[PDB]
Order: C-alpha cells, then structure tokens, then sequence
C-alpha cells in the first residue's frame, strides 16, 4: 500500500525558569521510530524501533544535531511570536510543527506537507503544490514574507520530494519485516443487556496495523447510524491499535444487525453478527 | 489560548483474565494545551510505576498521550484513570470497565 | 531523517 514518513515537534515555553520543553517524534506510517525529549537525560535522538538501530553512530550524531537545531528554532520562535502577538512574558505558549512525505504503492512520491501552529491554532502551512504558503493571520504573514525572500518553500520542496522520500524508502526496506506486514484486526462481538427491552452489541477490532480501519453497523443490510457509538482508534501499547463500535437494539432482534470491518490486512471485509 | 478538554479511554491491552498479567491503559486525546496530569488508580490509590508515550498530536493540533502500567486483573480490584487539565474544574475519574 | 534546515519564523 501507500506509506508516509512524518515528524512531529512540540515546544512549550517555561516562563518560570529555563528553556522550553521540547519533544520530537518520528513516524513511519503508524510506527514511531525515533524520539527526542528535552527532559530526558541522553540529550540524543533515541531509537524507538528495532530496525532503526541498524543505523550507525553517524546517523545518530546527525539526527541529534539536526533535531537540536529544530529545538533552538522553536525556542527563538516562541520569543518572536510572543512579540508579534504583543503577549506578556509571564505566560506559557506552545509551538507545534509537523512535516513529511507520502509515497504510493510504487513508492513514488505522492504528497508532501509542512504545517506550523502557535497555541493550538494554524499559523503557517505549505500549500499542496509545495510552492506557496498559507498564513492564517497578519503575524504569520510576516513569517510568510520572510520565508518567501529566503526561498524556504523551494528548500523544503527539495527535502519533501527528495531526501524525505529516500529516507522513507530506506526505512521501509530496513524495517520490512514489520513495516510491510499488515496485521488484520482480531474481531469479536460482545452482548450487554442494559434493560429488559434493550441490548447493546459491541463489535471489537483488536491488535491491528496500520491504524486505518472502518467499522460500520448495518440493520437488515442497510447502514445503521442511529443509536450507534464509535470510539476513536486507540493504541494497544504494543504497536497495534484497537477500536470498537456499538449499537443499541431491541432485545431479541440482535440477529438483524451486522458489524462490517474493513482493513488493509483483510482480503475481503469481515461481517459479524450475534447468533 | 485555545482550550480543548481531553477525551479519556480506559482499557486493557488484552482481553482481561483474572490471574493473567496484562497492561492497563489510559489514552488521553483531543486536548490542548499539552500540560496534563494523568494517574492510574487501583482501588482509589495512585499506582506509582506508570509510564507514558511521547507527546504527539493530531492534524487538528490536539495532543494525545498513552499512560500505562503492568497489572494482573482480579475479581475484586477496581481500576480507574484520574485526569486533571486546565479545562477541568476538578479531576475527572474514569473507571475501567471490563466491557465498556 | 529530519530536515537539515530549520528557518526561524
């Protein structure tokens, strides 16, 4: 299938004392493979998947240097944006950055992205053509002009369409045993009698990878949305994911309802029904 | 700033059986700012050896964290997740439900 | 691997 490499960066200023809390996480698809945490002792980019440990000392020195460069930029930005928004020095603020690249089944470049937020709101983002910027407000507009004059988009494009795609392909190969393995959901259904006339059917999907999945209820062969509940997909903690969907039904009518499961790891969609 | 209240899910990694080692998870998501307090409770008492994932966020910028600990479920032990956040006037407690 | 540049805002 298609694949992605994504990096997520968060800095939170500490007005009370010291430098911002800085946390970087790297993903291939839904697999975290590196992290940097300013609160950790190592002060190094650290491995979080076995297949990245194949990389030698030069890799780790380079990623450490570069991710520390990210943290300093974030620190400087927190100061700059505080001024742009005329904010006090007393408050804590947050900067968030995410960027990365998608490749298709053929591992050819598909898309690139780079977005930036201040205090949880869009600040500036690279457009889909990777040639121009979306600035949410007049502060971000100042940044946009600065980045245009310095041709940041062009430099970013060289990474996103070039180096980023080459890294992703390197990782997919090195980690193929897991990265290219699909874990179909382990499914089952539970039954809970809430009262004497209603029952809840819950359709479970467990231990699947990647995270993308569709759970739908049908009644007599038609999609049921009324009286259903779907939880957000959640990590199992072992690299796989979980999800469930439930429907309230009249007692004795359970047989009418079917749960339908779609996942890349499934050759055909699954259908479950309480009988 | 923006303030988004955390969604809380409390659950075991594996279907729970008494006497069989497992992992107790508290998944908090959809919140902002990232500053958050999360405790896992055993019969109302705070569990000390709890770890958490590295802070990350969704496309809409909202943060998520997995808090977890090893545990062995039993008949009468009760487990819960306790969360505090700027959006909450008091700590929100969510009980682990074997099924729900 | 992360981006080699990190322009300030």
């Amino acid at each position: 299938g298609s694949h992605s490499m994504r990096y997520f960066f968060t800095s939170v200023s500490r007005p009370g004392r010291g430098e911002p809390r800085f946390i970087a996480v790297g993903y291939v698809d839904d697999t975290q493979f590196v992290r940097f945490d300013s609160d950790a002792a190592s002060q190094r980019m650290e491995p979080r998947a076995p297949w990245i440990e194949q990389e030698g000392p030069e890799y780790w020195d380079g990623e450490t240097r570069k991710v520390k460069a990210h943290s300093q930029t974030h620190r400087v930005d927190l100061g700059t944006l505080r001024g742009y928004y005329n904010q006090s020095e007393a408050g804590s603020h947050t900067v968030q950055r995410m960027y990365g690249c998608d490749v298709g089944s053929d591992w050819r470049f598909l898309r690139g992205y780079h977005q930036y937020a201040y205090d949880g709101k869009d600040y500036i983002a690279l457009k889909e053509d990777l040639r121009s910027w979306t600035a949410a407000d007049m502060a971000a507009q100042t940044t946009k002009h600065k980045w245009e004059a310095a041709h940041v988009a062009e430099q970013l494009r060289a990474y996103l369409e070039g180096t980023c795609v080459e890294w992703l392909r390197r990782y997919l190969e090195n980690g193929k045993e897991t990265l290219q393995r699909t874990d179909a959901p382990k499914t089952h259904m539970t039954h809970h009698a809430v009262s004497d006339h209603e029952a809840t059917l819950r359709c479970w999907a467990l231990s699947f990878y990647p995270a993308e999945i569709t759970l739908t209820w049908q009644r007599d062969g038609e999609d049921q949305t009324q009286d259903t509940e779907l939880v957000e997909t959640r990590p199992a903690g072992d690299g796989t994911f979980q999800k469930w969907v439930a429907v309230v039904v009249p007692s004795g009518q359970e047989q009418r309802y079917t749960c339908h499961v779609q996942h890349e790891g499934l050759p055909k969609p699954l259908t479950l029904r309480w009988e | 700033m923006i303030q988004r209240t955390p969604k809380i899910q409390v659950y075991s990694r594996h279907p729970a059986e008494n006497g069989k080692s497992n992992f107790l998870n508290c998944y908090v998501s959809g919140f902002h700012p990232s500053d958050i307090e999360v405790d896992l409770l055993k019969n109302g008492e705070r569990i000390e050896k709890v770890e958490h994932s590295d802070l990350s966020f969704s496309k809409d910028w909202s943060f998520y964290l997995l808090y977890y600990t090893e545990f062995t479920p039993t008949e009468k032990d009760e487990y819960a997740c306790r969360v505090n956040h700027v959006t909450l006037s008091q700590p929100k407690i969510v009980k682990w439900d074997r099924d729900m | 691997g992360v981006w080699i540049r990190t322009p300030t805002a």
